RNA sequence: ACAGAUCGUGUCCAUCGAGAGGU
């Protein structure tokens, strides 16, 4: 019902064989009933698991799993003392966020 | 046994038992739509028109001995079966084994002139008539594909009256006895067949509340308890049941067969399952009990005895009454039945 | 090839067998499987797996292949977590 | 077909009062119009922002729907 | 591709489905039979009321290939046709075919233009060859028949209704799976266009007391009308068959050739099931708070009432509603508008009201300007009858232009074509509906009136006549154009050579056809003058008595024959009560209902000449098959059950809804007019092909579906939560 | 889409020479015209660089050998007759050593 | 975490490989459920794979090459 | 579906040695000592027309009392034969069922043996040649008059077994099917 | 000519009916599965026996979802028509191409083209056959016919024919 | 017999080299 237009939202509604709905363009939310089964592709919200990554990775530490905060500000904050693992500092650098596709991986990225 | 169809008889308004005719017959009728509608069973509650025993006595077995004699008069011989009973006074006499005598109470007169049992027949508002109005919107007249569409709008919003009762004699044979009884019937859901069996084409329509919880299910399961040992007792397809609640507006109806309601009725619970076979081996073992004591006389010209029959502390009592009493002179010397048509065909027999 | 007196095999629970035991079931929770333990009005699959992990409520068993190819079978609820 | 495309309109109340955009896209009761001296995209209910002339004019409410027109 | 097929592919999507056609084997030079008591993948199907002049005009001179052979070829492949669509349906209870034969006089005017023209194209085609070889003897001509020969009282309609008897005969004995087939077949005798007997008995079955409401027919043909048509009898359960065109793969131009071959050999057909379209259409037609009461039996009526007011085979398309693609929905959102203000319904069983009709066109007259204003302005950004002056809508211009004729003139004849409009309107509903109003009805008018008319025609009253269906001569006299003399009597032929006065009038030699009304096509006008009734049937009835016996022999109407095999449940019966009474008259009629087997009907002795323990000859006398004998089958004359009233359109008790295929979304896209436009995802209408069944067949044995209550509803409650 | 084929993963990879009877066998068709859309550059070559049978063009017509679009037709391999045999270029030195191995004149 | 980086995030295609050859020349119908090698007249055990876009035009470039990378589902070992 | 794994090069044996012979060469996935799931080294079993029949209906009314008991726990000549299996046929297997009719009525309408010794003793009888399991089930379920009958009917006997010993049993086998 | 062999069958069940009753789901699954199947490997499959002891192996749980691949080992009633072999059947169809015989549930075709001119046909009786000398033949009649070769074993399984043959036909 | 204007969803402009950059 919030739309792809505020930050705890969906943009993506996927029903049984496929069969994509989009909520931007539709325009049919709030009456429309999820039934069991389905498939919502909420945005990205607080305390999820993704994957932080600077390049080049040399050593496995510049690969970690941290927890999404959502900010105000069009830029990535972190801990000052995960810079040493990640041999970084911000004179300009730049870091990959991935974030995961399915229960498996988020478990076992959050766990391992 | 298999039910055998006998004959059709009608017992229509002023008491006039018409004998071997179609005209007290009705067929069901109920589009989806109707009840998908919200339909409402209790307006014109003031047009209600009885004909029922307010009316006049109809307990009585005028039209069935009628019948019964036209019938043997066109195939001939003596009926095999020796007990004669009406298709609601049957299920109430079976009904005491699981309902107190208070709820379920039968006055009933045997006669055993004939070296048979001939039983007599002896004797709220606002559910009799929501009852009376989902039958009349339950049923038609003629046949659908005869019925113009206006007399399918007037019949929309007809009046709420009584009559068009439609009798037919069944003779069925349970055990090592042969019985007669007379059924009722409501209403054709499928196709008729003209001078043929209609035992398969007959159906038993009734009313009940919304269930909301496990007492009203209970409730229902002893309902369906009921009616599907009066469809046993006579043989009945259909046992459609109409659903109505506290605004009395029809919400589901349903399609119950014969065959699929004990099957549900032993899964939900095995208590009523174990009742319906406790009931069903009852009916047997008091059939063989009265045929065991009566006195049978087929002589027509022998002495008729009178008893009665009330079930009190959970046995059923039975004693000659004596012929000094003022109900047997009410009865057989005030020739309440055993009519002179009737009598003069028995005498013949002999 | 499947012994069982002549395990060799660590009785501990490692963890990458933790971390897909525990995916596995988040997995099956979300995707509506029957749940063998109460809640307590949680509603996140991945921890109510690690609920069940907790008093060893899991019907699943462990394959640890061994080199050559044989294998022996653990049960999720014989295995020691002490990590 | 909906009226409320393509044409300049001035947002009231709320933060944005006095704010000068284009309405560009409609999804229900809530559209997105743009802004001009801020290069950001807002969201709001259809029949609160008032609707102008494209060349400038006269200012109206929502009741555009009995003249399917401009101003 | 037809614009019909892509806007009901649109308007209504998931409604085509494919057949999944068996395709048959052969290994070592020898074919495999198909079984026929096999299940059909494509669902159980009970009846085939099918047309067979759907099926034999496609073979015959077809776009490529034609055939050389008179009129072996033409059976051939008329039989290899039939079996193919046979094997493909897979019946089971009874096979109808029906040949078009007499029409009303309206059907008659329409069919005569038609032809008229083919007879123009045919002479200008065969002197464009004859030219041709004269820039290069006879015999190269390879001048096939024209498509005016096949007409009822002609020779060939009396090879085509032996062929079939025989056909069916062979099947029925070389086939086990035809055990309890019934075939009806339905010659050129018995009046009618092939769809109109094949609804006439339908509804007459519908009667019967022991007819099953669970029954299951479907319809073959590639008319645009019996999609409609099938909706108008209220029979669920319905599913009609034709030949798919949307691939439209390209046509010809080793093993390349036998791929293309077999490509051709493989043509695919298409579902168009309405059972589950009748959820679309009750998603449809559903007005909010509207006074009277609303149902979906209803709504289908009214529907198939506004799609034939759009365009008709008998009437002449209104100016306004040419396009038939697009006006729908404005007639039908108009009608949607005006429905609150009316406390009743537009039809009841074929009868018409006149005040909601009179507001309907007064709506539509005062939309009819904006839509020729929409029409001309999209016509002009295309580009960029004769006078059109489009600021006053030139209604005064069309009358002056289609009549020539002067104010008071056009004033009376408006008056004239609103009360012709409004019977015809009434008589093409009650032909459709419920029998046939009248055969001598008539449009004596070209063109139809458009604008602010019929608002006059609400003090009228609508009244017909049964009449009497015309004889096989008259109505060919009326329909075959000039020349084409063969297959014609020589009475015909001698009235043709001589230069009568009622001759040159009624059938001239040149068709105007400068009448193109704005289009672009063989599609045209009737400029042909329209020929009266006592001219012509005087001068039939008066060549009549001078025609041979032999000849004149071909002049009964005719009554539809039964084939039921030799191990039908009936046949035993049928056979005591025909053969062993041996009344020698045709005075014994059995009455047997739907309840035993089926096709519920009066069944006579044959008048044909059907004898027991006799041999048929083959009629064609090719393909060396069999000769059978009459112990197998039965010929034996069909009749069908008058109707005691009218066909009333109520679903049948004990009918079992049909489960829904469809999900609520679609449904509320639809009422939401959500269109496709929001979906801006590529909606791949052959992706659309492949994810689709549609399971055909009654689902349940309870007839209502859950709607709350108790018990059985509590417990399907229960388990679904 | 649903194939009614069992799904399994891949447990082994086999590499080896394609024989000159394997090509032929598996080709769908065969390419001798070198020129592609011959046809007034409107339609594609039959038996050309870019026949029909090869694998579909664009998505929404289908591949005639298996009837399915871009997305899930996977492309089909043709074949081509050399007049005269080519030696490999990848296989050169392999050739010669084997030829320097065997005797010149008998398989020995 | 690498299998679904690799595969569901990016290219995924499924092919039909058949179990004599090894070959992804299968002709799959879809429409009427049947499936045929035309290799080795093969029709009663095909295969489905998930594999990404990349290996699949990798392993067509290599038959290209007149080099065969049959695809096999079953170990092959002892005898 | 399978029961064989893959052996002698199966990938690419490229020998095609046909589909099927009269003359033994049966299919690979019939071939003799085929492997038992628990077992090895088992011998195809081969079964004739009335030894078939005699298995299906005893499965049948196997699975039908299993059923009948777990339900109770939860609360002539060729015609006689035909109402039989339809009785038992109609509540068991359940579904379509339609192809298992026919077999059905196949089988009781073609059955040799009907009397329970007779088939025990006909394996005893058999057993004492060493001929393949599949020749003595057709020369069991088909008729025959003399040797003649025999060796015509199947091409897989040459000289496989001596004339003395086959009229003998063929006489055993033919007073062994006339006696019931 | 029936075998009995130890088949062996892979399915998939939903992790969502992971439930005490897995056994028996899996048991009527295989049930309502290998019943009336067509296999062009196996053949014809027509009864399930030995319903004890089906030894259901662990179940694999795939990486991609929660669904689990279970191996199920049984044995059951196969029926083939091994080429060269003679079957005895009673005819059920009979069109001028043939007459076809109904050995099992089969519909083995005897074309024209295989047994010898002799047999003719012959449409004056009422049922058609191929009324000829060397005794009597008709529609549902006793005939022994041996088979040629198997054909399409996809689909349908069935074969062709011949009664060219001594001591073969009549019986 | 029957026998269509576009509509409605519509997919992107790519490759090869060269240069300037920033962690
Ligand atoms: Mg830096
Ligand atoms: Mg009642
Ligand atoms: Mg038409
Ligand atoms: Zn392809
Ligand atoms: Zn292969």
């Amino acid at each position: 019902r919030n739309g792809p237009n505020e930050h705890p939202g969906a943009k993506y509604v996927i029903r049984d064989s496929g069969d994509r709905i989009d909520l931007r363009y539709s325009k049919r939310a709030g009456d429309i009933q999820l039934q069991y089964g389905w498939k919502v592709e909420r945005h990205i919200m607080d305390n999820d698991p993704v994957l932080f990554n600077r390049q080049p990775s040399l050593h496995k530490m510049s690969m970690m799993a941290h927890r999404v905060k959502v900010i105000p500000y069009s830029t990535f904050r972190l801990n000052l003392s995960v810079t040493s693992p990640y041999n970084a500092d911000f004179d300009g650098d730049e870091m990959n966020l991935h974030v995961p596709q399915s229960e498996e991986t988020r478990a076992e990225l959050s766990q391992l | 046994k298999q039910p055998k169809e006998i004959g059709f008889y009608s017992r229509t308004k002023d008491e006039e038992y018409l004998i071997s005719d179609d005209t007290n017959l009705n067929y069901y009728y109920l589009p989806d739509a109707e009840l998908d509608r919200k339909l409402d069973l209790s307006s014109g509650f003031q047009k209600f028109k009885d004909y029922y025993k307010d009316f006049e006595d109809r307990c009585s077995l005028r039209g069935l001995l009628e019948t019964i004699e036209s019938s043997e008069r066109h195939k001939g011989k003596k009926i095999n079966a020796d007990i004669i009973t009406f298709r609601g006074i049957a299920r109430k006499l079976i009904s005491c084994a699981f309902d107190s005598p208070s709820f379920n109470t039968v006055d009933l007169r045997i006669v055993s002139f004939n070296g048979q049992l001939f039983i007599k027949e002896v004797p709220q508002d606002l559910n009799v008539f929501t009852g009376y109005k989902f039958e009349t919107l339950a049923t038609l007249s003629n046949p659908l594909q005869y019925t113009p569409r206006e007399v399918i709008e007037k019949r929309t919003k007809r009046i709420v009256s009584h009559g068009d009762e439609y009798i037919s004699v069944v003779r069925t044979g349970v055990g090592n006895c042969k019985l007669i009884l007379g059924a009722e019937v409501d209403c054709i859901f499928d196709f008729k067949e003209n001078g043929r069996d209609n035992l398969k084409h007959y159906a038993e329509l009734k009313c009940t509340q919304q269930v909301a919880n496990i007492s009203d299910t209970h409730k229902f399961e002893r309902k369906l308890f009921r009616t599907w040992l009066q469809c046993f007792l006579v043989g009945i397809p259909r046992i459609i049941y109409g659903f109505k609640d506290d605004h009395y507006v029809l919400k589901t109806v349903e399609e119950f067969s014969t065959e699929e309601v004990p099957v549900l009725l032993k899964n939900n619970n095995p208590q009523v399952g174990s009742a319906c076979l406790e009931a069903i081996k009852w009916y047997g073992l008091l059939t063989e009990w009265l045929l065991k004591m009566i006195p049978r006389d087929e002589d027509p010209h022998s002495q008729i005895r009178a008893f009665k029959l009330v079930f009190e502390n959970n046995h059923l009592r039975l004693s000659e009454i004596e012929e000094s009493d003022e109900e047997y002179s009410g009865l057989i010397d005030g020739e309440h039945i055993l009519s002179n048509g009737f009598k003069e065909w028995r005498k013949s027999l002999k | 090839a499947i012994p069982k007196d002549q395990r060799a095999t660590t009785p501990y629970m490692t963890k990458y067998e933790r971390a897909r035991i525990l995916g596995t079931r988040a997995l099956q929770i979300s995707m509506n499987a029957p749940v063998f333990v109460d809640l307590e009005g949680e509603t996140d699959p991945l921890r109510i797996a690690m609920k069940e992990l907790a008093e060893k409520k899991i019907p699943l068993v462990i394959r640890r292949y061994l080199p050559d190819g044989s294998f022996e079978d653990w049960s999720v609820e014989e295995l020691i977590v002490d990590l | 077909r909906e009226v409320a495309l393509g044409k300049t309109v001035r947002i009231r109340s709320a933060g944005y009062k006095g704010q000068l955009g284009i309405v560009k896209d409609v999804n229900g009761d809530k559209a997105t119009v743009e802004l001009h001296s801020k290069n950001k995209h807002i969201t709001i209910d259809k029949h609160k922002l008032t609707y102008y002339n494209r060349e400038g004019g006269e200012g109206i409410t929502y009741d555009e729907l009995v003249n399917r027109r401009g101003r | 591709v037809p614009s019909f097929f892509r806007w009901l592919s649109r308007k209504y999507p998931k409604i085509i489905s494919p057949v999944l056609e068996e395709q048959p084997q052969i290994v070592d030079g020898v074919i495999l039979p198909l079984d026929y008591s096999a299940s059909n993948p494509n669902g159980e199907l009970d009846n085939l009321y099918l047309d067979m002049n759907g099926i034999v005009h496609p073979c015959s001179h077809p776009e490529n290939k034609p055939p050389p052979e008179t009129e072996d070829e033409m059976l051939l492949a008329v039989f290899e046709y039939t079996n193919r669509v046979l094997n493909m349906a897979r019946p089971r209870k009874v096979l109808v075919m029906a040949v078009d034969g007499v029409a009303p006089r309206a059907k008659m005017n329409q069919q005569r233009a038609r032809r008229f023209r083919s007879a123009r194209d045919a002479q200008i085609e065969n002197e464009a060859r004859e030219e041709i070889m004269r820039q290069r003897d006879a015999v190269r001509n390879k001048k096939t028949w024209d498509s005016n020969a096949i007409t009822p009282g002609t020779p060939f309609m009396d090879k085509l209704a032996a062929a079939l008897r025989y056909w069916t005969a062979f099947k029925l004995a070389t086939d086990p799976g035809w055990k309890n087939l019934q075939v009806i077949i339905s010659d050129a005798t018995v009046p009618g266009e092939g769809e109109h007997k094949i609804m006439n008995f339908i509804r007459s079955q519908r009667a019967d007391p022991e007819y099953n409401p669970n029954t299951t027919h479907c319809i073959y043909g590639l008319d645009a009308d019996l999609i409609f048509l099938g909706l108008a009898t209220h029979e669920p359960h319905f599913k009609i068959l034709r030949e798919d065109v949307f691939a439209q793969d390209n046509r010809k131009r080793e093993e390349e050739k036998q791929f293309l071959q077999k490509q051709n050999s493989e043509q695919p057909f298409l579902w168009l099931h309405i059972n589950v379209l009748r959820e679309y259409l009750s998603a449809e037609l559903w007005v909010p708070g509207l006074p009277f009461t609303f149902d979906l039996e209803r709504a289908i009526d009214d529907w198939v009432f506004m799609c034939f007011f759009c365009g008709n085979d008998f009437l002449p398309h209104l100016p306004c509603l040419d396009v038939r693609e697009n006006s729908i929905d404005i007639l039908l959102d108009i009608w949607k508008v005006v429905l609150p203000k009316l406390k009743t319904y537009m039809t009841c069983d074929g009868v018409l009201n006149l005040p909601s009709v009179e507001t309907l066109l007064q709506h539509l007259g005062s939309r009819e300007g904006d839509i020729f204003k929409t029409r001309h302005i999209q016509e002009a950004r295309k580009k960029e009858e004769f006078v059109k002056l489009f600021e006053p809508g030139y209604h005064e211009r069309y009358y002056t232009a289609k009549f020539h004729v002067t104010p008071q003139d056009i004033e009376q004849l408006r008056k004239d074509m609103v009360k012709c409009y409004i019977e015809g309107v009434a008589w093409v509903l009650m032909y459709y509906y419920q029998g046939c109003a009248s055969w001598n009805w008539f449009y004596p008018y070209h063109y139809a009136p458009l604008a602010t008319d019929f608002h006059g025609f609400s003090h009228l009253e609508i009244k017909f006549e049964e009449g009497t269906p015309f004889l096989p001569y008259e109505q060919l006299m009326s329909v075959l154009p000039a020349a084409s003399g063969h297959a014609l009597p020589k009475i015909f032929r001698s009235l043709m050579s001589e230069p009568d006065s009622e001759i040159i009038d009624f059938y001239p030699e040149e068709f105007p056809i400068d009448m193109n009304g704005k289009k672009m096509s063989w599609q045209g006008i009737a400029l042909l003058p329209f020929i009266d009734q006592d001219r012509l049937l005087t001068a039939v009835r008066a060549q009549y008595p001078l025609l041979s016996d032999a000849e004149r022999a071909r002049n009964i109407r005719g009554e539809p024959v039964l084939l039921i095999s030799n191990k039908n449940a009936n046949y035993e019966r049928f056979s005591k009560k025909l053969y062993s009474k041996e009344n020698n008259n045709n005075n014994v009629v059995v009455k047997f209902q739907h309840f035993k087997s089926g096709l519920s009907g009066i069944v006579s002795k044959d008048v044909e000449g059907f004898e027991l323990n006799g041999k048929i000859v083959c009629p064609i006398q090719g393909g060396s098959l069999p000769n059978l004998s009459t112990t197998l089958i039965l010929k034996m004359s069909y009749r069908l059950i008058p109707l005691p009233s009218r066909n009333k359109s109520i679903i049948l008790n004990g009918f079992i809804p049909s489960e829904p295929v469809l999900t609520a979304y679609d449904l509320d896209s639809i009422m939401y007019k959500y269109n496709n436009q929001n979906y801006s995802r590529r909606w791949n209408f052959g992706n659309d092909l492949k994810q689709n069944i549609v399971p055909v067949g009654p689902k349940g044995i309870t007839q209502y579906k859950p709607r709350t209550g108790g018990y059985r509803a509590f417990f399907y409650f229960a388990e679904l939560s | 889409q649903y194939s009614s084929a069992p799904l399994r993963t891949v447990k082994e990879v086999q590499f080896g020479l394609f024989s000159p009877e394997e090509v032929r066998a598996i080709s769908v068709a065969k390419i001798r015209f070198p020129e592609t859309m011959d046809e007034t550059q409107t339609r594609a070559k039959i038996g050309g660089l870019n026949d029909p049978r090869l694998g579909s063009i664009d998505r929404n017509l289908k591949c005639q050998t298996c009837q399915e679009g871009m997305n899930e037709c996977p492309g089909h391999f043709g074949h081509i007759d050399l007049a005269k045999p080519v030696f490999h270029v990848g296989f050169i030195a392999k050739i010669k050593k084997v030829c320097e191995c065997v005797c010149m004149h008998c398989g020995k | 975490f690498l299998k679904e980086r690799l595969m569901e995030a990016s290219d995924a295609f499924r092919v039909h490989i058949c179990g004599i050859c090894g070959l992804m020349t299968v002709i799959a119908k879809l429409n009427h459920n049947q499936f045929e090698c035309k290799g080795c007249d093969n029709k009663i055990d095909i295969y489905q794979i998930h594999i990404p876009y990349a290996a699949k035009l990798l392993f067509q470039e290599l038959m290209a090459m007149n080099i065969t990378p049959r695809l096999y589902t079953d170990r092959s070992r002892d005898f | 579906s399978t029961s064989t794994f893959q052996t002698r090069r199966r990938r690419l044996k490229k020998v095609e040695e046909e589909e099927n012979a009269a003359t033994l060469q049966l299919g690979q996935e019939f071939q003799l000592k085929q492997i038992n799931h628990q077992g090895e080294e088992e011998e195809l079993i081969a079964l004739n027309l009335s030894e078939a029949r005699l298995v299906i209906k005893e499965a049948l009314v196997e699975r039908r009392r299993a059923f009948k008991r777990s339900q109770k726990k939860h609360k002539e000549t060729r015609e006689k034969e035909l109402e039989s299996i339809d009785v038992l046929l109609e509540q068991t297997t359940g579904g379509n069922n339609k192809d298992l009719k026919n077999t059905m009525q196949y089988l009781t309408n073609f059955s040799r043996f009907r009397d329970q010794e007779t088939v025990g003793a006909v394996i005893q009888l058999l057993k004492s040649t060493g001929l393949h399991p599949f020749e003595v089930a057709q020369l069991g379920s088909l008729a025959c008059d003399t040797a003649d009958e025999a060796k015509t009917l199947i091409p897989s006997l040459n000289n496989k077994i001596s004339d003395d010993e086959l009229e003998r049993i063929l006489k055993e086998l033919s007073n062994l099917e006339t006696l019931y | 000519m029936f075998f009995i062999k130890d088949l062996s069958l892979n399915i998939t069940l939903h992790p969502s009916f992971f439930g005490p009753r897995m056994k028996q789901y899996l048991k009527t699954k295989l049930l309502e599965e290998v019943e009336g199947s067509c296999t062009g490997k196996f053949g014809y499959i027509l009864c399930v026996l030995d319903y004890d002891n089906i030894d259901i192996q662990r179940g694999r749980i795939l990486p991609t979802d929660g669904s689990a691949e279970f191996n199920v080992k049984y044995r059951a009633v196969v029926f083939k028509p091994f080429k060269g072999e003679v079957v005895d059947g009673t005819v059920v169809s009979c069109s001028q191409h043939g007459f076809e015989v109904q050995v099992g549930p089969m519909k083995v075709f005897v074309t024209k083209h295989l047994m010898p001119q002799d047999l003719t046909f012959n449409a004056g009786s009422n049922p058609p056959s191929y009324q000829s000398s060397e005794d009597v033949i008709t529609i549902k009649s006793r005939i022994r016919v041996k088979i040629e070769g198997c054909i399409s074993q996809v689909s349908s399984i069935h074969a062709i024919g011949s009664i060219k043959e001594d001591y073969l036909g009549a019986i």
